[PDB]
């Protein structure tokens, strides 16, 4: 994944 | 017939306060709602199964639950799904983490309370 914060 | 609906309904109420708690232990919501794909666009490329608790209780409210295992299941798909996304170094991965422990405290005890309904 690319990640949220 | 009645009898299989009042099994059904009191069998409901115990995953529903398994649930609750789930919630209320999540301060955060991290885990509440589906993840926005608008926040994290390729989440969903990676996340083939997404779940949250939101879902959960629409799954409880509908009766979709037929054994303790199926509602597990999700609960398991949730933490799964948060260290599959997100790197160990992450908020995120570490409240799944938090979860995950808090959840294996209490699952021997609900499971029991869930199979005693139809004891
Ligand atoms: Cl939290
Ligand atoms: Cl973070």
């Amino acid at each position: 994944g690319r990640g949220k914060g | 017939g009645y009898d299989e609906i009042e099994e059904l309904k009191s069998k409901n109420e115990v995953l529903t306060n398994l649930l609750n708690k789930l919630i209320a232990f999540d301060k955060k919501r991290i885990f509440l709602y589906p993840v926005n794909v608008q926040l994290v666009p390729d989440y969903l490329n990676v996340i083939k199964e997404p779940m949250d608790f939101t879902t959960m209780k629409q799954k409880l409210q509908n009766f979709k639950y037929k054994s303790f295992q199926e509602f597990e299941k999700d609960v398991l798909l949730i933490i799964n799904n948060c260290y599959t996304y997100n790197d160990p170094s992450t908020i995120y991965y570490k409240f799944a983490e938090d979860i995950e422990t808090y959840y294996k405290k209490l699952n021997i005890k609900i499971q029991t309370k869930y199979m005693n309904i139809h004891l």
